[PDB]
DNA sequence: TACTAAA
């Protein structure tokens, strides 16, 4: 049933708008979650996703983030390291995260080491945050054990730069 | 009725030294035609039967390769014809010492010849100048026997020169073919470019009339280096660090100034997080500790290049001076030979004697006899190239007995050379980690234990820091005053001399005695200024020079292309390939480099308008 | 009038 995909979804993560599940099932004959999320995860998050993520969580009031959602990354920049020597090895790495769902962009601070997460991650792979994430100064702290990268193939404009 | 040998040395240090190893102590010794150098004459048995011996000397290089008289007029030849429509003739060097005549006329009635030449690569192309000054003299063969010897010898004692005696050889006709291909190819290069550049750039702009443009395989790339390092000087956007630092107050007495774990951020609002989350506390908690203990290494054998780096950076000496300054101190008997390549001290060098000489100054009286009185620590391992021995002290000195020019350098030498003999340097390295909140934070300090050459070189010293205090895991300390600090990044500064010759060493551009000279002349064609910690400062007609040869074709400047040829080249001194066919290819190929470059220089043009 | 390099 519709119904019975939709929760199936939900509880699996992923927030997708109706019109969203209307354009990326199949075919309506035989209907599976896991194929749904196979195809879709091979999409851009902006035309198939909803809102979910909270305004006002760029900047502060909001303390903490629940439940595991999926969101997108658009750029993904070193900050230890100065923009003409990326590859300087002189501080530990730490990696901000632009992240979206759609409609609000936010942003994320690597806190720990997370090997899962590197430099040249391709653009528009989907992150899973379960548990309870931490928000500091609007700015979302991610560990190594509240991150799980679901992977990603969307057509990259990365090479172009 | 006995026959004579004669033995050609390449300078009459090693002449004179040679032979007083080989005669023991019976030697006879004249002057010559030359007056610079001298004749010695002694007594022994070579092939089995009684010979007199007689060594002389050459002042290096007998002869240098120059082109024909019709052609170094400058104004009666086109340019072009300098790569395969000119010959070129071997012409004597210091035409003041007759070298040929010298040899002739001590060469009448020698049956043998040994050569004692240095074991370079152009060491054997000195050879087989000697060996064209000498053979048609030399009385026959009578025979079979052989008349031709090379003896290889690296270090001057008793064992090596008698094992050098009794361990004859044979030259190398495939090593001076390549060395003669070198100049060959290094003549007809700069000779041809060089006359083109000052020709033209001498008719169109008058403010750089009577001056020099000079090209060549090692100038070009050493000017190179340093209009790169201003093209980065030139192309450089400062950022904005953000770095956190807090102090801890334990004991009541002391006041630790942690450093963090991160070293910095460049986002600020992130900075801000951070320390948002860190200044509201009033503890400081400890998680571990270390006590590792490590040692600083001694320093290896004296070299040429790391005389020339410390000369240009701790003395101020300019290289040229340098070398000067060595070359007196060589002659007059203090140190020796102050252009060798090898660091690593040769099994039977006399250490205990050399440093038991300077016994008696008072700087360094009571390192040499603890070390005397407590046996001395083996020199370290390091590379073996044939050339010469490394620069060791040889006499002892005063401040009085020497300028206050070379005394420096000398002080220098010898406090090396102790500083090789003797112990390591120990200090223990203590870390301590604090934890302020979330973020972590690391103190570090030194203590030095046991000081090894430090002593003798107190320039390169452990500096002295308060001891760390104790603790143990889990106390509490109070923490007060953290704070953000702003920084911007520092752009890089001019080239040093240092960084120049270390550079080149790199990059196999030039020899040991080269650098200074390639130096010097980048100085004098007003390409390069020096200003002050010896930095070399481009000019406007140097920027021009490199921008226009890699605009129009940048294989003339790139600092691998040398190393290339000297590849190819290796090729005929290994025998596998010949010397008519690479010289060709080469020839050929710089020919229509040189096509290419002379209807182009425009582009060199354009950008030499704006600057004059 | 020189030039290039190398002992
Ligand atoms: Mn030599
Ligand atoms: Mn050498």
């Amino acid at each position: 049933m519709a119904q019975v995909a939709g929760a199936a979804l939900s509880q699996a993560g992923w927030y997708l708008s109706d019109e969203g599940i209307e354009a990326c099932t199949s075919s309506p004959d035989k209907v599976n979650v896991n194929d749904i999320i196979l195809i879709a995860l091979n999409t851009d998050l902006r035309t198939i996703g909803k809102k979910f993520l909270p305004s006002d969580i760029n900047s502060g009031k909001v303390e903490k983030l629940e439940g595991p959602c999926v969101l997108q990354i658009q750029k993904i920049r070193n900050v230890a390291a100065p923009k003409d020597n990326e590859e300087s090895q002189a501080a530990p790495r730490m990696l901000r995260l632009q992240m979206t769902d759609g409609h609000i962009s936010c942003t994320a601070v690597e806190f720990s080491y997370m090997s899962k997460i590197s430099l040249n991650t391709p653009p528009g792979t989907k992150v899973k945050l379960s548990g309870i994430v931490d928000i500091k100064n609007g700015f979302l702290l991610l560990n190594d054990s509240n991150t799980t990268v679901l992977g990603g193939e969307v057509e990259h404009l990365i090479e172009k730069w | 009725v006995m026959k004579t040998v004669l033995m050609v040395a390449e300078m009459p240090s090693l002449a004179q030294s040679i032979a007083k190893i080989l005669s023991r102590g019976s030697l006879s010794s004249h002057k010559g035609l030359n007056g610079a150098c001298s004749v010695h004459e002694y007594t022994g048995t070579f092939a089995g039967q009684p010979v007199r011996f007689k060594m002389t000397s050459v002042c290096g290089h007998v002869m240098t390769l120059d082109f024909l008289g019709k052609y170094n007029k400058w104004d009666k030849v086109d340019p072009a014809e300098l790569f395969s429509q000119a010959p070129t003739e071997k012409k004597e060097a210091n035409p003041k010492l007759n070298m040929v005549k010298f040899l002739q006329v001590e060469g009448r009635g020698c049956d043998y010849i040994v050569l004692w030449l240095d074991c370079d690569k152009e060491g054997e192309n000195i050879c087989f100048e000697v060996l064209d000054a000498v053979l048609p003299v030399m009385n026959k063969a009578h025979g079979g026997e052989k008349t031709v010897f090379r003896a290889r010898f690296s270090s001057i004692t008793d064992t090596d020169i008698c094992n050098a005696m009794a361990c004859l050889g044979e030259p190398d006709h495939n090593e001076a073919l390549s060395v003669d291909a070198r100049q060959e190819l290094d003549l007809r290069i700069g000779c041809a470019f060089t006359r083109f550049q000052t020709k033209y750039f001498q008719g169109k702009y008058g403010d750089l009339d009577s001056s020099l443009i000079s090209f060549g395989p090692c100038q070009t790339p050493t000017l190179g280096f340093c209009v790169e390092r201003h093209d980065k000087i030139q192309s450089f956007k400062p950022e904005t660090y953000w770095v956190l630092q807090a102090k801890v107050n334990t004991d009541k007495d002391r006041s630790l100034l942690l450093d963090w774990d991160r070293v910095r951020v460049f986002d600020r609002e992130i900075a801000q997080m951070f320390l948002n989350m860190t200044k509201l506390e009033k503890e400081a908690q400890v998680e571990a500790t270390s006590r590792k203990e490590k040692a600083k290494q001694r320093p290896l054998a004296l070299n040429t290049v790391e005389m020339l780096r410390v000369a240009s950076s701790s003395l101020g000496m300019g290289p040229q001076h340098a070398m000067q300054t060595a070359e007196r101190l060589y002659t007059q008997g203090y140190i020796s030979y102050p252009r060798t390549e090898t660091t690593h001290y040769p099994e039977n060098f006399d250490l205990k004697g050399s440093l038991r000489q300077q016994a008696n100054h008072p700087y360094w009286a009571d390192t040499v006899k603890r070390l005397l009185a407590e046996g001395i620590n083996r020199p370290r391992k390091g590379h073996d190239a044939g050339d010469h021995p490394p620069i060791t002290p040889m006499k002892s000195a005063t401040e009085a007995e020497l300028g206050g020019d070379a005394w420096r350098l000398y002080e220098y030498i010898t406090r090396h050379f102790i500083a090789t003999v003797s112990h390591d340097c120990k200090y223990l390295q203590s870390t301590i980690s604090f934890r302020i909140g979330p973020e972590l934070f690391t103190c570090s300090g030194k203590t030095v234990l046991s000081p090894g050459f430090t002593e003798v070189m107190p320039w390169q010293s452990v500096p002295l820091e308060e001891s760390l205090p104790t603790c143990q895991r889990g106390d509490a300390f109070p923490v007060g005053e953290v704070k953000m600090l702003e920084k911007q990044t520092n752009p890089p500064d001019y080239l040093t001399e240092a960084e120049l010759i270390t550079l080149m060493e790199k990059h196999g551009i030039g020899t040991d005695a080269s650098i200074p000279v390639h130096i010097n002349n980048i100085c004098q064609r007003n390409y390069v200024t020096v200003e002050s910690g010896r930095r070399l400062k481009p000019t406007n007609l140097g920027i021009v020079l490199v921008h226009g040869y890699y605009k129009i074709d940048a294989e003339l400047v790139l600092p691998t292309i040398r190393s290339a040829v000297e590849k190819q080249l290796n090729l005929i001194a290994q025998g596998k390939a010949d010397y008519r066919q690479v010289l060709g290819h080469t020839l050929d190929v710089f020919k229509r480099k040189f096509h290419y470059f002379v209807d182009s220089i425009a582009g060199m043009d354009e950008l030499m308008e704006v600057s004059f």
